[PDB]
């Protein structure tokens, strides 16, 4: 036999990390207008619409 | 960790309005007539949790 001693040590890390980001936006407008008007004057009638 | 974030937002308008006036006669006669509308809508709703 072999008279002695062990000395045994150890360190296992490890590391994770993971980081996701989502951003949206959408914007939509519309806008519509049309105007008419018409008239009309002769002896003896008017009309105006 | 988590995160969430929601808004959302709508805006309609309307706006219209007729004005017909016709008045005819052998003496000078007059007609007249007013219309108008206006119509506005805005919305906003927002979320958001971590």
């Amino acid at each position: 036999a072999v008279l002695g001693g062990i000395y045994e040590y150890t360190l296992v890390m490890n590391k994770e990390a993971m980081e996701r980001g989502d951003y949206t936006l959408n914007n939509v407008h519309a806008c519509a207008k049309n105007d008419f008007k018409i008239g009309g004057a002769i002896e003896e009638v008017y009309v105006s619409l | 960790a988590n995160d969430l974030l929601s808004k959302v937002k709508k805006d309609k308008s309307d706006s219209f309005g007729v004005t017909i006036g016709i008045g005819p006669a052998g003496s000078p006669l007059l007609v007249g007539v007013g219309v108008s509308h206006s119509q506005d809508t805005s919305f906003l709703n927002e979320l958001n949790k971590y």
